């Protein structure tokens, strides 16, 4: 019911620089984001869940923010084993509608 | 009902809400619904997630549970295997049935006590800009659209910008 | 830390129904979550229960077609999709919901390995 | 129903009795049955003095099931029984050790 | 304590109840006495019966709890059983005591929220007709006679009636 | 968070609360600082005390725990040994693992309560003398000097000496 | 279902006391009451307790020439009438105040069986 | 200290028709009635107690109502093994009253 | 690794059997290990009838 | 009823440290206080920890050359004075804060013994 | 920071006498107070807690009172095993002072 559009759609950096990642919702979500990682041929997995808190087990260069209608997360410096896709998922209501995609590739 | 919200001053409940557990029914100009609240159901359901899988995990697994079999010569041992197997048995039973009524009733006030700290939240958010009623209703002064809705579901509701016309519909004449 | 063992690798004719595990290690009650990992899509979630509510929610394009069933006893999900047809050709992924902060609802937590399900002649 | 059956072997306290009492020495005691089939060979040729009685006595016992069979083999030092029993069972009791007397309630 | 209703902002309980639990005291007019508040005695009374007749009944009964005797070559078998045997004497001290104490704040705060419950009841049926002092006590504004406490402990307390009233004394002069 | 203070209407602690739990914060013309609520917080702490205590001295004491020994035939008493052993480290992990759960929840709605109930307490002292904010914190409509907290903290606030102080100031104009 | 066996049937003369008792099955602390079924005349309440208050409540009609109690040790309930009279006679029932809903006060819920005593000569 | 007067005093009737007994009360008693049949000869037991509520194992025929000063008690049918007396008790407060006895017989 | 073995010791019903079997009576069997050697000494002369 | 069994007696050097036990005999959370009894003096409170908030507070006079640490493991109050000096010479007395109406605090309920630590040459 | 002056500073009685102890705090301390008899050469040991309660094991002679910046302990009678110094504790809040003594003495 909710669309999660996803901007930029794809850039390309390099190890050690600053990205952001913008989630944006037409329908006020509150503070139920998150934020998957999708390796090309790996099982998924959330790097911020409520859009501010830290899963366990993962480095603290990734910080979320924001609520509401817009957030963010912000990388404080790229490394080379965390480049893939980016997801971003509602669950403030049903039904669940994630992101489209955003790819970082070396530079 | 410890807090005496549910089957207290809220006498029944809602067979449409499907969506959440503690949600609402505005009967506004603009239509109607029962919208749920997102933020107190998605913790309650947390909340009672943590309970029950708290009660399973915390259960230590071994992999006999069996008592052993004895001729007609250990008698002692048949009836001391007895007495263990029964005693741990009989234990088990006492806590667990102690359990499930006890945490039944944590879990009952427990939903008391979200729909009452919900009741005054939005109490607290209004203050006396709408009337309270039986039933845990409530009787906005003002005119009311849906970004009622957005602010009190959100918390947002800010006083002021409602508060004289309340204070004008207070007599009205 | 539940160690999610989906059902293995197979194929079927398109118009028939499919069955696709989510065994897990340890009894929970967490709700349950799948999504559809098509070659070149994006993730997409299709349905899901919460053993709380016990109901069955689903996508709002995907109702009737789709059906999630997982008993409490054994906490194992089962995932059934009637007439199948061939661009639902994909790789499938089961989530227990559950992070390091107990078992919170919305969000995905570990997530399982994947099943090679692919609709073809 | 299911007997209970007693039974004793006397330990003299010296070859002298055995000699003098059961004309020969060396004599078993084999009850058989059919789960209880133990042979007992007394033996003994000194004891201490315990209630003013130097030998001893080791007192067995067994149980009968319905439709089973005992039979008693011996040539000496046996203690045959006199009054045995007939038992029913009933599980979930025990002794109680107390000074106190008996009345009804 | 935990909700505060006795021992806190109703200092001292009365000597004179003896009907029932969560009595009054209408010091009015007519007379006085201490009538009890039937449904919510009723209903508590019913509660503790609950939970004491639980703690008996689930305690299951098994025809034997004795440790058995041992001579001087089973000193093993002695020690495991005055093991199983302190062991289950251990838990169920612990169990029980834990449990007396626990309910025992249990039934405490049920009592609190019980006497808690029927003071929000009440002020909500009066809203602002009866102003609230300390002691949980009530100042009627309204001339009041017995119909009042008819229509008081039966819940049918209609304010608009005696609505004027109140606004009247509300300053009086 | 069963009653909605710690965490519910009172969003965030406070850094400097170092003598006591329950505290102020009193940012009048004299001055400020965080002076505690004596009464309250010693309650607390005698509840927690005994709370704990409890738990530890209930907790019988005997001279063994340790599994015997047995060599190759006696594998049925070695493995009743272990199966009551492992029985009541079970029966003791779970009860000790959901006690400390349950009573950590008792604890978390038991500060929760006490500052619950601290509020209404200031709350039906001042009545409609200081307006309710957000937070938990007031406002005073009438001058307050430090002997506001000397009544308030102990319990002697008497209204009607402040009342028309704060009658002026409901609408000042 | 707690079967409640009361006291046998006995006769004795008038002015003098009685004891019926009321031995239950299980341990329970529900009220006690007991009633009087006089030959053509209908029930009509006695006295009885509550092991909750303790206080031993009874009829305005009756109190003192009868007491009621039961020893929370054995929940059994003891019934005694002083100064017996003929035309007491009648069968006596005891009440435990159990329903299906728990134990509930202000109810009868399941009931005894009925013991005989007749005062005459 | 109130009486619970029976009415009417007692009517007959056959298998499977329409009777009403009325439970009337001088003072309120609120919804804490009960409503017992007593076969002759035998012991007494209720059918509704609360004046709302069935017990169990009771064909659902019988079913109570009213509040306050007026009650009563609605048989769907009649059927040959619920012929007897009928009593009403209050326990709003105490002392307990029974009823008088209403009798059906047959026609 | 660690076997396990089974044997078993036959008690005739009389000394019939024995001397027309063993061919001569008082036969022992003593089975030895590291932590296991007692003895048997089956010499048993009668027993009922069991299994035929 | 807590045996509280402090150390024995000790003298030692002025500037210097010194070690007073407060070993109880059974395991217990309430506060502990510690008092001076110089000759001829009167009581006063030195310093003293409370296990639920941790914090250990001193008297305003004292605070730096005096520490109090009390593990919870053992609940053995321990007892530590920096440069000591001679006009410390006194017995000292431990409490462990205990009364009839459980474990209150701001209260001593039971006292230790004493022991004997003068500071001479 | 509060001050417990004893007061009187010491007197003298005998076996059966009205004594008063009365215990003066410069800030009102609300009832936090105690009393300690100290025996000459002896652990000392408390009577009143809380200005108002009694400790298990003591004599019904001694009754605390007051509250606020005027306290009192009241002995009902005096007896020859309880002749001593006497103190007053503060606990309302930190740091904890006693008082000066109190001592009675054969007359």
């Amino acid at each position: 019911d909710i669309q999660m559009t996803q901007s930029p759609s794809s850039l390309s950096a390099s190890v050690g620089d600053r990205v952001t990642i913008t989630c944006r919702a037409s329908q006020s979500i509150s503070s139920y984001l998150n934020w998957y990682q999708h390796k090309p041929g790996k099982a998924p997995k959330l790097l911020i869940f409520t859009a501010s808190n830290l899963q366990s087990g993962v480095p603290s260069r990734f910080s979320g923010g924001g609520s509401g209608t817009d957030f963010t997360l912000t990388i404080s410096s790229l490394q080379p084993e965390d480049f893939a896709t980016y997801y971003c998922q509602q669950s403030y209501t049903s039904p669940r509608t994630f992101g489209q995609g955003t790819k970082v590739e070396i530079k | 009902g410890l807090f005496g919200a549910i089957a207290g001053f809220i006498e029944g409940g809602w067979t449409g809400m499907v969506d959440g557990w503690y949600g609402y029914h505005h009967q506004n100009e603009q239509g109607s619904g029962y919208a749920a609240d997102q933020k107190s159901t998605q913790n309650a359901i947390n909340g009672i997630t943590n309970k029950v899988n708290s009660v399973i995990e915390k259960m230590n697994t071994q992999f006999t549970a069996v008592g052993k079999e004895f001729n007609k010569l250990e008698r002692r041992m048949e009836n001391l295997n007895k007495k263990v197997d029964d005693g741990f048995i009989d234990i088990w039973t006492y806590n667990a049935e102690l359990l499930v009524l006890l945490e039944n009733e944590r879990t009952l006030d427990f939903h008391d006590s979200n729909v009452k700290n919900l009741y005054e939240k939005v109490k607290s958010q209004l203050k006396n800009n709408a009337k309270e009623i039986g039933n845990g209703c409530f009787e906005f002064y003002h005119k009311c659209n849906d970004e009622c809705m957005e602010s009190v579901k959100n918390g947002t509701y800010d006083y002021p910008k409602y508060s004289e016309e309340s204070k004008l519909n207070r007599e009205k004449i | 830390e539940v160690q999610l063992v989906q059902s293995g690798a197979e194929v079927k004719k398109p118009g028939s129904s499919v069955r696709v595990s989510c065994k897990a290690s340890g009894g929970t009650f967490s709700a349950i979550s799948w999504v559809r990992q098509a070659p070149g899509q994006g993730l997409e979630w299709m349905g899901g229960i919460i053993p709380v509510f016990g109901t069955a929610n689903y996508a709002q394009k995907f109702q009737g077609r789709v059906t999630i069933t997982a008993d409490d006893s054994t906490s194992t999900a089962y995932m059934e999709v009637s007439s199948l047809r061939s661009d639902d050709t994909a790789v499938y992924y089961c989530a227990r919901e559950e992070t390091w902060k107990g078992a919170t609802i919305g969000v995905m937590g570990i997530w399982g390995q994947g099943t090679m399900v692919t609709v073809s002649s | 129903k299911e007997v209970l059956v007693l039974w004793g072997v006397h330990h003299p306290p010296n070859i002298g009795d055995q000699r003098a009492l059961y004309h020969k020495e060396n004599a078993y005691v084999s009850v058989v049955s059919s789960h209880y089939s133990r042979k007992f060979t007394p033996e003994i040729a000194k004891r201490p003095k315990v209630r003013d009685q130097e030998g001893r006595i080791n007192y067995y016992w067994t149980l009968l099931e319905p439709g089973d069979t005992i039979i008693f083999e011996a040539n000496g030092n046996l203690i045959a029984p006199r009054y045995a029993f007939a038992l029913s069972r009933g599980f979930g009791s025990g002794i109680i050790n107390s000074n106190a007397p008996m009345d009804e309630c």
